[PDB]
């Protein structure tokens, strides 16, 4: 009874299956993002089953234009499939307008999306939280989209199993700087509060990665952090953790 | 054919000939060229006549829908929209010169639309094969912000013009008045100059004076019991 | 018909014709091609008048759409619906669509679209029929940065040699002004320009 | 994918199509509407209710036009009449005015909008519409006509009757009002009596929705001049008018 | 049973299935209130913006369809996004083949009928929000109509959404008995802004700050919103009434 | 139709304005005109259908009734407003009919004069007219002998409607002959089936269809 | 799901037998009575209607009669709404025919078509079959006159008097006993109305309760012509036989 669809409602005004695909990347990596001035840092948790992996080899960062972030938590397979459909999205704009789309323009069609699979009972939903943003002449946006097809405007932003850790570390940096930081700050930011939701993954060890796109830095790309930047906010999470 | 229509700012005054023809053969001495794609959106036709009536025919059940679903008046530019995507997609081989007219809450409208699927605006326009004859004769005596009394007798002298100097107007001038805000009134063969003149004796011949061969009974009335 | 648009200051302005022939009768004088698909993106019609026309009404049904969910389209942006409408009815439909437009994001713009579909920014642009006789005019007298006035008398003055030597560009003169002071149509009735 | 083409109109173990028997119940949930058949017009007549106090009863269509001389009332659901009405609509035009070209016979109208009732008891992915209908009408054929489509997708013809939740109420009301020759005021006092008793609210003609197919009337159609052709034999009563009805009950 | 999990009619008539949808609109916590005024329709309605962690300006429960028509959303945030894409493409639609911007009463019927078809398949699923369009047209002049999940809708001269809208409800109604009009008159569209307010507070019991609103005017061919500072500049004139 | 109006127009403003006793003439001129309308002396006066007249005629008869002064003319004129009505031979005369006795009612005549005009009315209302209007000038009458203080006339009267139409029964009617039942019960001095015939109609009054009046009695 | 919400309404049952068959045939006895007999000079199809009410108009009421031809009509029994769509594919049948041979329809193709239908909606696409029943009077130049009667499983079967709709068995074994194959129209225009007052679902069988109809050979010259009869001439023929 009324869990064997989603086009079944129950008498409370709830939808279980959809209710449900939340706890799906409950039991994902965690995956922060912090919203700059100047742009955004996404920062996620890889975690490591065995040491016959090859580290910054595993993608969840894709990226998806020349502008705009998209990193994902929960069931793995589902989030690279609706990464696909809005590959297809971004070029379909640029057709038409010859323009990149904007980043509110992906938000949105992406929760129109995730809405179709829970209108039917003839496809399945995703399990995937997706945390994406960028840089456009609107300024810098920050978005995390449920399973549920839901958004909203992101200060700060955290999914999976430790983004309660992450969260609560996020409500303080907006004491700190409550006017906004910059991007290039925040890069050893995010490291530290994967760190800190390291902490619900103390059983287990992980690898750290950062993707940013910012304008002050980049010139509005996204881009990877790699090399020296990348090894010196892992010394600073380190520092701070011990 | 010739299809006058002139816009005022009290409204517009549409009118036509009853003349149909066939290539040089007349087909009618009388025939209503004025159609209706709807009760307040009155046009005529000119080119060739299959296609325009069945254009005005198809787009009339259109707008008639539309004019359910608002319960109100039909706005002109509706049935324009809508005539143009039509033939553009045939490129105009679907042959429709058609003068629109019409009035509706937005004001006095006056439109023509030609067979490619252009549309033209005007504060007067004149199509069909007779178009030429007529303009000369409205553009002396045209002002700014007719009467419509005044626009009635331009309107039919127009016409007149096509009937005299051109040969796809004859018999009949019917014109139909649009007012805003008011019922529109349809005036029949308003202006009727021609008469057949009379002839000299009648042609009647006694009977069998066409020989015939045989003959048979042949009923449609019905069926038969017994 | 002739249509052109040209870059000032301020803004832009656009200026066209309003008779359009079909053969030797005219099918109407007064008919006006400056067309609005916003409300501060005009764009300017020649050639084919149904072909014009029906592009013009699929771009204004697609950046409606634009407008109600991601903002206002930039001129750049709108220019690439004509575009690209051409592109698909590269062997069918002649159209020259002069696409003209004021923005915040970029100030004036003016870029044009052949009859095969393609988009070029210019400081000026000059399509249809009559306005490649004002072709070599335009840019030997062309001035980069002119005043409002200086604007209005330029596009006047082109259009008169336009008319002057085409007899399917004629009527009144109708400009439309784009800029951060209002939007401000014109007309030059023809003893105006005859004057000069 | 489309696995949802197994009829949803199914029989019960005990015979009688279940589907259309629920949709007929929804009937007797709906609001109360009937028409009289007089031998000169027919009358049909509504009770507009509303979910809200701020409402416009003045945007509320529960009768509606389908041609000039026909008009159509429901009892039932407002949805499942908003959208049926609009097919009756378009299957008049697409096969009877761009085939036949006139407006058509009432009797052949009625039977065309059955078949739409028929054609959601046969497929997947719908169930059928759970109004009546009662489509009222003239056709200078078989003369003055007053139908009832069922939700089963049966047309009948009848005398006076009444759909909604006071129906068997009101066809009692109707055996001894009722007579073989009516006139069309009359009729106008007898519809809206037997309405009456089958509001529990307020009965104003502000709130009642009364419109006749009785008289012509040609300045509706729009034109004057040729009196052979005529305009709407339909003509809704405005609530002024229907104000002083109340008082010629 | 079985008539309650896909929308198939009870031994009652009834389609529980769609009943529900109406049942989940009260989840969110959002109130909407929409009257019309002299020369303007106001809706104002509640911005909920629970955390700092979420950014007050994105959170948004206001949708342009047309350039003159707009949309406030009361539930789930989904289903919202989903029904405006649905009428904007509507809207677009028939401005181009019509060749006019679609009525207010026609966008109404419209999704009436889009959410009836929701409900005409065994295995779709309402559109459990609840859609208030407003406007101001050129033929039905000042213009409320709010559809809902069923399929059914109706003009309005006022109306209010959300699980406490009944005492709004009682609010308005007794106004327009007292004035015996159906639109409030003033004739500054700023102080019908600032009259919607005072009765928002009485109803819910609450004083609203300028990120606790978020309001919509359409004035005649036009809607657009008021930032949060033009909203604080309408509290400092509560004081001035 | 400009004819029956400004005569009707002409009384009026001499009542209120210069005198009763001018109105006078005009009011009995105003009846014959009445007489040519229902008879169709032109056409209705209006020209070959008796179009809008039909109605207008017999109505603006009764405005004048009431208007008006208890006088020995208007007494006198009710007796024969009841042939006036089948003079037509229309079937619209059942809706008018009861409005005309009550205006009579209305005004003060005495015992006699309002009950002898109600009992004409229920002998024409036999003759070819509804079941229906019978019993409505039945329940006129009834009332009118428990005005007059006589209630062996209004409870033998009563009777016979109450217990021979439930093979004629459809009608809300038996409502309002219930409840002035229990009121000559009480008259006579029995409140044994004055209390029954109360709950009755009191039961037969708990569907909803009631006026104010009638909850109110 | 969609494999949740079915639970395979039109597969066999363990006797090979349809599920929704046997449940319409139970329907169409609800229904009203309709008799078919085949005279030698023609065919008689008389057919009760299934509601009868307090306001009914039956007067004109056409609501168990069609003509599919000019020499095929049908008498239905079962759901009027159900018979509807066949009965307009019959049409469509028959003027087909007409159309590109030249020449009326046979009675057996048109019905054997019919059945068609109806087998093929248990056949495929998980619908259900039309509840309706059939008597078909037909005439064509090879059998003559022919009767038929029609069940919703998709099946015909030849009779010279058959009855459907309510109360089969009694009225049945009635035509079994009376029928003889030397009777003409008038005969079978008496018969027919005999046993319909036996199985009539009021206490009283009257007029407009009645739809009666003919295909006489009496028209000239052998031609078969159809009338269903006016609602006082069936008034007129039933007191003739002496019912009232």
């Amino acid at each position: 009874g009324y869990d064997l669809s989603n086009s079944v409602f129950s008498p409370d005004g709830r939808n279980f299956q959809v209710e449900y695909a939340v706890k799906a990347v409950e039991n994902g990596t965690t995956s922060i993002g912090i919203k700059c001035n100047d742009g955004v840092v996404f920062a996620v948790e890889k975690l490591i089953t065995s040491k016959l992996l090859v580290p910054q080899k595993n993608v969840k960062i894709q990226v998806v234009d020349r502008h705009i972030g998209c990193v994902y938590s929960g069931l793995i397979p589902d989030g690279r499939h609706l990464v696909n459909r809005g590959r297809e999205e971004a070029a379909s704009f640029k057709k038409l307008y010859k323009t990149p789309i904007p980043i509110p323009a992906f938000a949105d069609r992406l929760g129109q999306y995730v809405q179709a699979h829970t209108l039917y009972n003839s496809v399945r939903p995703f399990g995937v939280s997706t945390i994406f943003g960028g840089v456009d002449k609107n300024g810098a946006h920050l978005y995390m989209l449920e399973p549920s097809g839901s958004y909203w405007g992101y200060k700060g932003a955290a999914t999976g199993k430790g983004r309660q850790s992450a969260k609560a570390e996020l409500e303080k940096l907006v004491d700190h700087h409550p006017e906004g930081l910059s991007a290039r700050e925040a890069v050893k930011q995010a490291a530290k509060i994967i760190y800190l939701a390291h902490e619900d993954n103390k059983e287990k060890d992980f690898e750290l990665e950062i993707s940013w796109c910012s304008l002050s830095e980049t010139n509005g790309l996204h881009k990877f952090v790699k090399g020296d930047l990348l090894q010196e906010a892992i010394d600073f999470a380190q520092k701070e953790i011990n | 054919t010739t299809i006058v229509g002139v816009k005022f700012n009290n409204g517009v005054v549409i009118a036509a000939d009853t003349r149909s023809t066939q290539g040089p053969i007349v087909a009618d001495k009388n025939c209503a060229k004025l159609h209706r794609i709807s009760p307040k959106i009155w046009c005529a036709g000119a080119g060739t006549a299959a296609d325009t009536e069945a254009v005005t025919q198809l787009i009339g059940s259109n707008i008639e829908l539309h004019s359910l679903y608002t319960s109100r008046e039909p706005r002109v530019v509706s049935a324009l929209q809508m005539l143009k995507q039509h033939l553009f997609k045939y490129q105009g081989h679907i042959g429709a010169y058609l003068i629109v007219a019409g009035v509706d809450p937005t004001g006095s409208h006056l439109f023509s639309i030609h067979a490619h699927g252009s549309t033209d605006v005007g504060y007067y326009l004149s199509l069909g094969s007779g178009s030429l004859a007529a303009m000369a004769v409205l553009e002396s005596h045209w002002k700014q912000d007719l009467t419509k009394e005044e626009a009635i007798k331009l309107a039919s002298d127009a016409i007149q013009a096509g009937i005299w100097n051109d040969l796809g107007s004859g018999s009949n001038v019917d014109v139909c008045v649009m007012e805003i805000g008011k019922d529109a009134e349809y005036l029949r063969n308003y202006l009727t100059p021609n008469v057949r003149e009379e002839k000299q004796k009648s042609y009647k011949f006694p009977r069998g004076t066409t020989a015939v061969l045989k003959e048979s009974i042949v009923n449609i009335c019905d069926i038969q019991e017994e | 018909t002739s249509i052109m648009a040209v870059t000032f200051k301020d803004g832009v302005i656009l200026g066209a014709d309003s008779r359009t022939t079909t053969g030797a009768y005219i099918a109407n004088r007064v008919t006006d091609k400056l067309t609005r698909v916003h409300d501060k993106i005009w764009c300017c019609r020649s050639g084919s008048a149904a072909d014009t026309q029906a592009i013009a009404d699929i771009v204004q049904y697609h950046l409606e759409l634009y407008t109600s969910q991601y903002g206002t389209p930039s001129t750049e942006t709108a220019a690439s619906v004509f575009k690209e409408l051409c592109y698909e009815n590269k062997d069918n439909l002649t159209a020259g669509i002069i696409v003209a437009g004021y923005d915040d994001k970029n100030k004036g713009e003016v870029y044009t679209i052949p009859l095969g579909g393609s988009v070029h920014k210019l400081p000026y642009a000059i399509a249809g029929s009559g306005s490649t006789f004002i072709y070599g005019y335009c840019d030997k007298n062309f001035r980069e940065n002119m005043s409002k006035e200086e604007t209005v008398d330029f596009i006047k003055h082109s259009l008169s040699q336009a008319i002057k030597w085409d007899g399917s560009s004629g009527g009144v003169i109708r400009m439309v002004v784009l800029t951060a002071a209002g939007v401000e149509r014109l007309i030059f009735y023809p003893d105006e320009y005859e004057q000069l | 994918t489309d696995r949802y083409s197994f009829s949803l109109t199914t029989f019960s173990p005990s015979g009688k199509l279940g589907q259309i028997d629920y949709a007929l119940t929804a009937v007797k949930q709906g609001v109360t509407s009937l028409g009289i058949k007089a031998t000169n017009g027919v009358v049909i007549a509504t009770e507009k209710k509303s979910s809200s106090p701020l409402a416009m009863s003045e945007t509320l269509s529960k009768v509606s036009l389908l041609t000039p001389d026909i008009g159509a009332v429901y009892s039932g659901m407002g949805p499942d009449y908003r959208v049926l009405v609009d097919k009756s609509r378009k299957v008049a035009h697409t096969s009877y005015k761009r085939i036949y070209g006139e407006y058509p016979p009432t009797k052949l109208l009625v039977s065309e909008v059955a078949k739409i009732m028929q054609e959601a008891t046969q497929s997947g992915g719908v169930r059928p519409f759970g109004v009546s209908l009662l489509i009222a009408g003239h056709d200078e054929f078989n003369g003055f006509s007053l139908y009832q489509v069922d939700p089963s997708g049966s047309y009948f013809p009848w005398k006076a009757t009444a759909i909604g939740k006071g129906s068997v109420a009101a066809k009692t009301f109707l055996e001894k009002r009722w007579n073989d020759e009516l006139e069309l005021e009359d009729a106008i006092h007898i519809a809206l009596l037997t309405l009456k008793e089958s509001v529990e609210g307020e009965f104003n003609g502000d709130t009642i929705e009364l419109a006749i197919i009785g008289d012509e009337n040609p300045d509706l159609l729009g034109y004057t001049g040729i009196p052979t052709d005529k305009g709407p034999r339909f003509r809704k009563l405005t609530s002024q008018e229907i104000n002083d009805r109340l008082e010629a009950l | 049973g079985y008539d309650r999990h896909i929308t198939i009619f009870s031994p009652e008539g009834r389609l529980y299935q769609v009943e529900y949808a109406f049942k989940a609109t009260n989840q969110t916590n959002i109130n909407s209130l929409a009257v019309r005024g002299k020369d303007c329709t106001v809706v104002i309605s509640q911005k909920k913006v629970p955390d700092k962690l979420l950014d007050p300006t994105t959170v948004s429960y206001i949708f342009c369809i047309s350039r003159t028509i707009g949309m406030v959303v009361n539930g789930p945030i989904p289903d919202a996004r989903n029904a405006a894409l649905r009428a904007k493409a509507e809207a677009a639609e028939f401005r181009y083949k019509y060749g006019y911007d679609m009525p207010c009463d026609v966008l109404a019927k419209r999704m009436a009928n889009l959410s009836q078809i929701y409900t005409q398949r065994a295995y779709m699923r309402p559109l459990g929000v609840i859609l208030t369009f407003v406007s101001v047209d050129e033929e039905l002049g000042p213009s409320i109509y709010k559809t809902d999940p069923a399929g059914y809708y109706v003009g309005y001269k006022a109306t209010a959404t959300g699980p406490k809208q009944q005492e709004i409800t009682t609010n308005l109604e007794n106004h327009f008995k007292k004035s015996k009009i159906d639109h409030i008159n003033e004739e500054s569209w700023e102080k019908v802004v600032e009259f919607a307010i005072t009765h928002m507070i009485d109803a819910l019991g609450t004083e609203f700050s300028k990120n606790d609103l978020e309001v919509g005017v359409a004035t005649k061919d036009k809607f657009f919103t008021l930032s949060a500072e033009n909203i604080e500049e309408r509290l400092v004139a509560i004081a001035e009434q | 139709m400009s004819l029956p109006g400004s005569k009707l127009e002409e009384a009026r403003r001499l009542v209120n304005e210069k005198q009763y006793n001018e109105a006078e003439q005009v009011y009995l001129s105003l009846l014959d005109k009445d007489s040519s309308q229902s008879s169709a002396a032109a056409g209705a006066s209006v020209d070959d259908k008796r179009r809008n007249e039909q109605e207008t005629s017999i109505l603006e008869l009764g405005q004048l009734y009431v208007t008006m002064g208890a006088k020995d003319k208007l007494r006198e004129f009710i007796p024969h407003s009841t042939e006036y009505m089948m003079q037509f031979a229309k079937s619209k005369t059942v809706k008018v009919l009861k409005t005309l006795i009550e205006k009579f009612e209305q005004v003060p005549d005495s015992l006699d004069d309002q009950i002898f005009v109600c009992e004409k009315s229920i002998e024409f209302a036999k003759r070819e007219k509804r079941v229906f209007l019978k019993h409505s000038l039945s329940i006129k009458l009834a009332t009118l002998h428990y005005q007059k203080k006589q209630y062996k006339d209004s409870l033998a009267l009563i009777n016979d409607l109450l217990r021979e139409f439930k093979k004629l029964d459809d009608k809300p009617s038996l409502v309002d002959v219930h409840l002035l039942e229990s009121k000559v019960y009480h008259k006579l001095r029995n409140l044994a089936k004055s209390k029954a015939s109360l709950t009755a109609a009191r039961t037969a009054a708990n569907s909803i269809y009631c006026p104010t009046q009638t909850v109110a009695e | 799901g969609s494999r949740r919400y079915d639970s395979r309404t039109t597969i066999f049952s363990p006797e090979g037998r349809l599920y929704q068959v046997e449940y319409a045939l139970e329907s169409i006895s609800h229904a009203g009575t309709a008799i078919g007999i085949m005279a030698s000079d023609g065919i008689v199809l008389a057919a009760e209607r299934k509601v009868t009410s307090t306001l009914l108009e039956q007067d004109t009421s056409t609501e168990k009669l069609y003509k599919l031809n000019d020499k095929i009509a049908v008498a239905v029994a079962g759901l009027t709404a159900d018979a509807e769509i066949l009965i307009n594919t019959a049409r469509i049948h028959a003027q087909n025919y007409l159309k590109t041979y030249n020449e009326d329809i046979p009675v057996e193709i048109l019905v054997r078509r019919l059945s068609d239908i109806k087998q093929g909606y248990t056949q495929h696409g998980g619908l259900r079959p039309f509840g309706v029943s059939f008597i078909y009077a037909g005439y064509d130049d090879r059998y003559g006159y022919q009767l038929y009667t029609s069940n919703p499983s998709g099946n015909y079967t030849g009779w010279k008097a058959i009855s459907v709709g309510a109360n089969t068995s009694a009225a049945q074994t009635l035509l079994q006993m009376d029928y003889k194959d030397d009777m003409k129209v008038d005969d079978a225009i008496e018969l027919a109305l005999k046993t319909l007052s036996k199985t009539t679902d009021s206490s009283a069988l009257t007029y407009d309760r009645l739809e009666f109809a003919t295909i006489r050979k009496g028209a000239n010259d052998g031609e078969v012509y159809q009338k269903i009869f006016k609602p006082q001439e069936i008034k007129d023929i039933l007191v003739k036989t002496g019912i009232t």
